[PDB]
DNA sequence: CTACCGATAAGCAGATCTCTCGATTGCGTATGA
RNA sequence: UAAAUCGAGAG
């Protein structure tokens, strides 16, 4: 379970050759289903991605107690920031590759690192 | 010593029986034993009205608000 | 869960005109005039009433929910299918509201345009002896805001006073859940057992 | 008696209660409230209290809710008018908040209840006892940090920040909103960005985690312990993760997600573990 | 104008509309203290025994000025009256009493 | 019923009520009747705006009885009340603006293609 | 409906169609005449004056307006007065003596015509400790009657037994029907509502009410007076 | 408890890299990002182990039952 | 300007080396502030603590021998005076000596209880004041929590604490017992002292008395124990005071209380009662009727000494009035031991005001100009602290303790023994019989 | 006048899906040592 | 290997 109470069970062990790879050779450990948010709306877990995504990539840790953002400094936007200018996509996309087929899939997958 | 349908002592406090239940001619304090008579009393008004959350009606809903 | 800068502008300007719902509802409720200004004290006697009885609390609660239920409905209806950032199909949340994969529109627009009003068994929140909803909020309050309705989406997060509103109102569903799961067996048992 | 009522604010962490049968009921504390375990010295407090202009309660002659009536952690005091009551309340809360009478302790709760038109009962009823329930709020004149308890609470205006303090109407003002919640509900990351039944889940689910329980295994006899082998901090946490020193138990580990419906076998809630990063150490525990 | 240390009034409370006849008089009991010095009321009556008592709890914080005032000239004189929880008690039925411990 | 280390009354002072009206104030602990609303005594200040029955020496100055006319209530009950200076809300100064999530500055280019 | 069978429901009601040339008028008027009305509706409070001088009892019950409640709820002055005379007194004279036995254990008052005389003469005669009796048949306002008591019996509240009486009291009211809400037609369907089962009480009102389609709440009332045929429609209806 | 030997996501060796990384943190005034730059971790994959290890086996060592306290 | 840290390196110092003062977070050991204030402000703190209060409030038990004083003769006072626990000892045998220190560690190895024994002192009188024979009994292991005052652990460092295999930063207020941690659970309650007007239903529906309305309060004694003091409504216009001393509950008329515990007339309760408000007819009315029944159903109650002995007498064997207290004594202690405890002994007239207030607000609750406080909103609530619960039951054991000697004593009676209240050998053989494992 | 028939009011009787773990088990007493 | 009661609970 992720820190936004998202149970699950691991359904299958996926070789890593079938995992689907990323463009700098990540991949991933740990897939969620996309369907469960809409119902859910923890919109923290996607906000939550991103922000240790761009942590993981500065090197540097980003506080998470509620009530420090607002309607006018949008934590998807002030990480986006961030994400932009270490280099990757402003809106935690990612391009990525399916393990078997080989081929781009066709639109760039959100990844992240949450705890 | 008089508020009401009660009647005091003037000297110690107690309640002095009602009028109506004592033989007559006087009152009888049942702590000082000091006596009052039956007169400088003699109507014992009260004047009581029921709550307004007596009776809810519909009529006194449109009185209201 | 984005939206273009100019669905967001009409956002905020629908929720500008959300100021005066809650005062315009109980200034109806009320049975005074409006343009009554919030803090008309034969205004607040009249809300200490309509809290003191149960009935009347009920009333200005509908009415109110109903107004910014209304306002909610427009904010729905101009945002959520041609104001986002990404359109259909692209849109994912979209993709799986509308194919019934998962979720629904409502849902949708939680978490995109508007959290709308909070109801934990239809009414509006509980109050305090003295008339406050929330300790941060004057006593007898005339305010949309301060009566259980909440302006924000779970994209852009929620004030303290909203979250407190929306905890209580997942704690209601919490309850409700244990409740729904527990009241049938006996009914479908002596049914079952008459009929086999 | 399971509904969360508004008068809990900052003492009974709306977001901390189990699912279930207990929902409602064992809730848990605020991370910030404390609860007075001695008693304060009440002594002087009425000889300041008569001073203040009350009538002593020994001749009175006064009852009922048409007067106020000053208490003291259950006894009466004096009889005083009703807007002078509200005035006594304000100057004792403003000696108390400031630091100089010995007599008024910061821990005394003074609640004051105005009269109204069918409302609670008016008085002035001042608390100094073992057992109460205290949160520390920050007292708008002179910026210092006040205490109050719940029922000196509800009757009164507690701005939650800064910026929402209004003319004439806010008396105090909370230090940060985040210290009305627990402790495992101040660590959910961005906790204003979820649905309130998933941060339910959230916090009954971190008692829950397979982590480390202490450090001292070696020299205990548990009958049944779960350790977690490697374990990492966050990348992201709240300011208070190293307030309490959590990171001594750290709880689960930093994994990259990947939100993406690719493999099939995860619809509803189901996961998929990457294999490579299982065999390689990922999760393993004792 | 001027201050008496030396009691000079005293004032009790006993209920509204108290009434003796002239002949009932009281006493006064005087502790030996320094400050805060507290007064006891003792009456006499035919039939009633009237006594008299003070808290030390509230009389020490706080003091009660009685004093006369010309209606057109300023002049005042303060003095000392000790307020009392004053009641009044049966004379006959004070000592009444019982059997201890009943068959 | 009279308790031990408790002295009695050996004389007191004529009061002369007829001379008029009698008043009762309710003066604090801390006041010290010297050189006698908002009146101030003394260095601190105070707000000042039949409960009890009267009593007064008889002729032989060694009995009491209760002061009256030919009972008596007093004209007016003064209870002094302190006050305190409470001081004003400096709005500008406890209502700060809201601040900004504080960006990490330095924050310098670290994404490279593979093998570059 | 299905585990209990109760006979006794919650809140049992019936549908009464109506014929299509009843508009909302003389239909609403209808729905006023058929509801219940108690004592208690009427009354906007009463001032009870007590003497000692035995122990009297003057009850001054204060009058809505005649304007507003007769058209309000369709209740007549004639129509208080006789129900007030044959109802309220007797059931006050009641709830009194059963509260002294178990404690054992405006104007226009002089002027009263010859009928008013009467009125007063015999309601005294009807009933125990009634002295003086009148009624505002002017204007439907006020009503006085003094309580003339033994001076043995003790103190009485006279407000909360008075209470109860005014709420227990029925002016106008056919049996097992608490209310008539005529609610919104549902599809064209002009349909009145009552708030308890009774088939025969509209059965005599045949011009407002089409008795063709009374359907109602009930089960064991439609089995008792519909048979057993009606009873499985109405239980499949329900359960619907 | 101890820093993992290689990359849980991707597999590359970084558990010779903690003593070099607390190494550069104290006797450098190294900052955590450019620190792990200068490891060679270059994706965040690699770099959020050793960025967010804890290092439990040293509070674990002080309770030993084979010698004298 | 990084919004957080990992404070990597501090935490690898701290890793390296504990603290040597000072735990290195202030707010973890805040959290269990509760458990930890409460006992040891159980034992330590003003007047000797809690636990002196609860032995003080006990009072003593009699019983009479065989010598025919009028009564049956050798007036045996038996009573504790002081109550002392000591932090946990070994006997290691009987080598005896020198007593080490037990530590939690090998507690918890152990698989038993951590417990340090309890020492209390009698005060065996007899005849009041003649024979004074004081012998201190340990009555088994009482267990103490962790980080307390009576705990090895209680002010030791980190570095100490992790010198003593314990935990780096061990913050624990639970208690071990069997070698199984166990933790006296928060509860919450009445608020104290404060009459809270009461609209319940259950009153009515199978209560004796006949309303849902009424006024309810929970006094606590200084030491730390509560008794609920229910102020009853009846619809034909009277209250009645309720309390419970036993697992049953009695019901009293609130006239014979209000003028048994101070002495007052009639005049000064309609006086209290109705403050200047002598115009409000449904109070006047109300007040009549209750004052009016009172002197009915006890006309013969004419004194302040005739309704304490009346109280006395009916109250006899429920309170356990042994021949040698007077009925006006035995009506003193009852008063004093139930009504408004929280005011204390020798606080009559608080006690006075204080129900008279309570009377004044049930009539304005029953008038409709009050609202019923929510017994489940936090607005009138407060938290037993799980160590204040230790003290309550500490001062029923020794109570139960002290009724087993005297029990002790009465079958000693019973049958044909010396019955000899001077004997040493004697006071052996029945302190000893007695089954006194206070700490099991 | 007095026996038979119902009509309340109080009491009596009975109701409000599977599985896994852990924990626990009484005082009183009375005579043979 | 029992049997009952309490707590944690899972769906
Ligand atoms: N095929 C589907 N499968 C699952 N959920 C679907 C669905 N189609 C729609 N939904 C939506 O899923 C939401 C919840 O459906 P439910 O049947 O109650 C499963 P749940 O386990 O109770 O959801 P939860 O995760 O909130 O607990 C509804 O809004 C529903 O519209
Ligand atoms: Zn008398
Ligand atoms: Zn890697």
């Amino acid at each position: 379970s992720s820190r936004h109470g998202q149970k699950g069970v691991c359904s299958r062990k996926w070789p890593t050759i079938d995992m689907p790879f990323s463009e700098t050779g990540i991949q991933p450990d740990i897939i969620i289903n996309p369907h469960a948010f809409p119902s859910r709306m923890t919109i923290g877990m996607f906000v939550e991605s991103l922000a240790g995504k761009a942590g993981a990539l500065h090197g540097i840790a980003q506080d998470s107690t509620p009530w420090i953002f607002n309607e006018d400094d949008t934590p998807a936007d002030y990480f986006g920031e961030q994400l932009a200018k270490a280099g990757y996509n402003y809106h935690g996309n990612e391009p990525m590759y399916s393990g078997a087929t080989g081929e781009e899939l066709r639109a760039d997958i959100y990844v992240g690192v949450v705890y | 010593s008089v508020v009401g349908s009660l009647i005091f002592c003037l000297d110690c406090g107690d309640l002095l029986e009602n009028p109506n239940a004592v033989l007559g001619s006087n009152v009888e304090c049942s702590q000082c034993k000091a006596i009052y008579p039956k007169s400088q009393f003699s109507n014992l008004k009260v004047v009581t009205t029921t709550a307004d959350d007596a009776f809810p009606s519909s009529l006194r809903a449109k009185k209201s608000v | 869960l984005r939206l273009t800068a100019e669905g967001n502008k009409w956002r905020t300007d629908i929720l500008k005109t959300s100021v005066d719902t809650g005062r315009e509802a109980a200034a109806e409720v009320t049975n005074l005039d409006k343009d009554t200004p919030a803090d008309d004290p034969e205004l607040l006697k009249r809300l200490q009433e309509i809290l003191r009885d149960n009935n009347k609390s009920g009333i200005l609660d509908a009415v109110t929910s109903s107004k910014v239920n209304a306002i909610t409905s427009q904010v729905v209806s101009k945002c959520v299918p041609d104001g986002t950032m990404k359109k259909f199909p692209c849109n994912s949340m979209q993709a799986m509201a509308l194919s019934g994969a998962k979720g629904s529109n409502v849902n949708v627009s939680q978490i995109m345009c508007l959290l709308g009003q909070q109801a934990l068994e239809g009414r509006r929140v509980p109050v305090m002896v003295s008339g406050k909803t929330l300790p941060s909020f004057k006593p007898y309050e005339t305010d949309a805001m301060a009566g259980g309705y909440v302006k924000g989406r779970f994209y852009s997060g929620i004030k303290p006073q909203e979250y407190y509103f929306h905890c209580m109102a997942g704690r209601e569903g919490l309850i409700d859940t244990a409740v729904k799961t527990s009241r049938s067996g006996y009914l479908q048992r002596c049914l079952t057992k008459q009929l086999e | 008696v399971r509904k969360l009522l508004p008068e809990s604010w900052g003492f009974l962490c709306p977001v901390h209660t189990p699912d279930g049968s207990p929902c409602g009921l064992l809730n848990h504390f605020a991370h910030k409230c404390r609860i007075s375990t001695q008693q304060s010295d009440v002594s002087r407090i009425p000889s300041i209290l008569y001073s203040l202009g009350v009538a002593p309660a020994s001749h009175t002659f006064a009852a009922g809710p048409s007067l106020c009536c000053v208490q003291i952690d259950g006894k009466i005091i004096g009889w005083v008018s009703h807007e002078q009551g509200k005035i006594i309340a304000d100057t004792l809360r403003y000696w108390k908040v400031e630091g100089k009478t010995p007599g008024l302790p910061i821990d005394l709760e003074i609640g004051y209840v105005p009269p109204s038109t069918r409302g609670q009962y008016p008085g002035l009823y001042l608390f100094g006892g073992h057992s109460r329930m205290l949160r520390p709020v920050r007292y708008l004149p002179l910026d210092k940090e006040d205490i109050v308890g719940p029922f000196e609470q509800v009757y009164m205006n507690i701005a939650v920040t800064p910026q929402e303090i209004q003319n004439n109407v806010h008396t105090h003002v909370e230090f940060t909103p985040t210290n009305i919640l627990s402790i495992l509900a101040n660590l959910t990351p961005f906790s204003d960005f979820n649905q309130s039944p998933r941060n339910m889940y959230q916090c009954q689910m971190g008692k829950q985690t397979m982590g480390t329980p202490g450090v001292a295994l070696c020299h205990r006899s548990d009958n049944k312990l779960y350790r977690l082998q490697t374990g990492q901090t966050p990348i992201v946490k709240a300011n208070l993760y190293d307030d309490y020193g959590m990171d001594n138990f750290p709880n689960g580990f930093n994994a990259v997600v990947a939100v993406i419906s690719y493999t099939g076998y995860d619809m509803d809630d189901a996961m998929i573990i990457n294999k490579s990063a299982d065999e390689r150490g990922f999760g393993y525990g004792t | 104008e001027s201050v008496q240390d030396q009691p000079s009034v005293a004032v009790g409370s006993f209920f509204k509309g108290f009434r003796a006849p002239s002949d009932t008089t009281f006493d006064l009991y005087k502790k030996k203290k320094s400050e805060k010095d507290e007064f006891v009321l003792h009456g006499e009556n035919e039939r009633l025994e009237y006594e008299g008592y003070t808290d030390s709890s509230s009389q020490a914080s706080n003091q009660y000025v009685v004093g006369l005032f010309n209606p057109e000239k300023k002049s005042i004189q303060l003095y000392k009256a000790p307020v009392l929880v004053s009641k009044v008690v049966s004379k006959s039925s004070k000592n009444l009493r019982g059997p201890k411990i009943k068959s | 019923s009279i308790p031990d280390g408790f002295k009695k009354c050996k004389h007191l002072k004529n009061f002369p009520l007829n001379g008029q009206q009698v008043w009762l104030i309710k003066f604090p602990s801390n006041v010290d009747i010297s050189k006698l609303t908002t009146m101030t005594i003394d260095k601190h200040d105070y707000k000042i705006m039949s409960n009890m029955t009267l009593l007064v020496p008889s002729e032989s100055k060694e009995s009491l009885k209760i002061a009256s006319t030919a009972p008596l209530q007093f004209d007016k009950v003064f209870s002094v009340s302190e006050t305190a200076k409470i001081p004003a809300i400096d709005y500008s100064k406890v209502r700060v603006p809201r601040k900004d999530v504080p960006k990490v500055e330095g924050l310098k280019l670290e994404h490279f293609a593979t093998g570059y | 409906i299905v585990m209990t069978a109760s006979a006794a429901i919650k809140t049992p009601q019936m549908t009464l169609p109506i014929w299509n040339d009843v508009s909302d008028e003389q239909a609403d008027t209808f729905c006023k005449s058929i509801s219940k009305v108690l004592l208690s509706e009427v009354i906007d409070k009463v001032i009870v004056t007590e003497t000692t001088g035995a122990r009297s009892y003057v009850i001054h019950m204060r009058f809505f307006d005649n304007n507003e409640y007769s058209e309000e709820y369709d209740v007549s002055k004639e129509e208080l007065q006789n129900v007030i005379s044959n109802q309220f007194i007797h059931l006050l004279e009641a709830a009194i003596v059963k509260e002294i036995k178990k404690q054992k254990r405006v104007e226009a008052n002089n002027n009263m015509n010859k009928v008013q005389r009467d009125r007063q003469s015999a309601i005294i005669s009807h009933h125990r400790f009634i002295t003086k009796y009148n009624f505002d048949d002017e204007s439907g306002k006020w009503c006085e009657f003094k309580l003339e008591l033994a001076a043995d019996t003790e103190k009485l509240l006279m407000v909360n037994i008075v209470e109860e009486i005014c709420r227990k009291s029925i002016i106008r009211q056919i049996p097992h029907i608490d209310r008539c809400v005529h609610p919104e037609p549902e599809n064209g369907k002009r349909v009145l509502v009552t708030e308890g089962v009774n088939f025969q009480a509209m059965w005599d009102q045949e011009a407002f009410i089409d008795v063709d389609g009374i359907t109602s709440n009930d089960v064991a009332a439609v089995l008792k007076t519909y048979g057993v045929e009606a009873a499985r429609n109405t239980i499949v209806n329900e359960i619907n | 408890m101890i820093v993992p030997v290689r990359c849980f996501s991707c597999g590359k060796v970084v558990g010779d890299k903690w003593e070099s990384y607390l190494n550069l943190l104290q006797e450098d005034e190294l900052d955590e990002g450019t620190a792990l730059s200068r490891l060679g971790l270059k994706r965040y994959c690699c770099r959020r182990m050793i960025l967010t290890h804890v290092d439990l086996i040293e509070k674990f060592l002080r309770y030993n039952p084979l010698e004298k306290r | 300007a990084r919004t957080a840290d990992f404070r990597t390196l501090e935490r690898e110092s701290r890793f390296i080396n504990p603290p040597k003062d000072k735990s290195a977070f202030p707010l973890l050991q805040e959290a269990v502030q509760p458990h930890i204030g409460s006992f040891n402000a159980l034992t330590e703190g003003p007047d000797g603590g809690l636990l002196n209060l609860g032995v003080k409030d006990i009072g003593e038990k009699v019983i009479f021998d065989g010598k025919p004083s009028g009564y049956l003769g050798n007036k045996l006072s038996v009573s504790v005076e002081q109550v002392s626990i000591a932090k946990p000892m070994s006997n290691d045998g009987v080598s005896s000596a020198v007593e080490r220190k037990v530590y939690p560690s090998e507690s918890r190895q152990r698989l038993t209880s951590y417990r340090g024994k309890l020492l209390l002192k009698l005060k065996w009188s007899v005849n009041n004041g003649e024979e004074n024979l004081f012998e201190v009994r340990d009555c088994g292991g009482l267990p103490v929590m962790l980080q307390s005052n009576r705990c090895h652990l209680n002010k030791m460092s980190p570095y100490e604490l992790v010198q003593h295999k314990e935990e780096s930063d061990e913050i624990g207020g639970y208690f071990i017992v069997n070698g199984i941690e166990k933790l006296i659970r928060m509860l919450i309650v009445q608020r104290r002292n404060h009459p809270m007007a009461i609209i319940r239903p259950s009153f009515a529906n199978r209560g004796a008395s006949y309303s849902h309305y009424g006024i309810q309060i929970r006094s606590v004694r200084p030491d730390q124990t509560s008794q609920t003091n229910v102020l009853h409504y009846l619809n034909d216009g009277q209250v009645t005071f309720r309390f419970s001393w036993r697992k049953n509950e009695y019901l009293v008329p609130v006239v014979m209380i209000l003028k048994a515990l101070c002495h007052t007339s009639d005049r000064e309760i309609f006086d209290g009662i109705i403050g200047n408000d002598v115009k409000d007819s449904f109070l006047t009315d109300r007040l009549e009727l209750l004052l009016r029944g009172f002197k009915k159903r006890y006309p013969h109650l004419q004194n302040r000494t005739q309704v304490l002995q009346y109280l006395g007498d009916k109250f006899r064997v429920v309170f356990q009035a042994s021949p040698d207290q007077s009925d006006l004594e035995v009506g003193q202690e009852v008063l004093d031991r139930i009504v408004l405890v929280h005011l204390g002994k020798d606080g009559s007239q608080d006690k006075f005001r204080m129900l008279l207030f309570m009377i004044r607000k049930l009539y304005s609750l029953v008038a409709g100009e009050c609202s019923p406080d929510n017994p489940d909103a936090t607005q009138h609530q407060e938290v037993l602290l799980g160590g204040f619960l230790y003290g309550m039951i500490l001062k029923e054991k020794i109570d139960e303790y002290l009724q087993n000697i005297i029990a002790q004593v009465r079958m000693d009676i019973n049958r044909g023994m010396a019955i000899n209240f001077k004997d040493k050998r004697y006071m052996s053989r029945v302190l000893m019989r007695v089954n006194e494992n206070i700490g099991s």
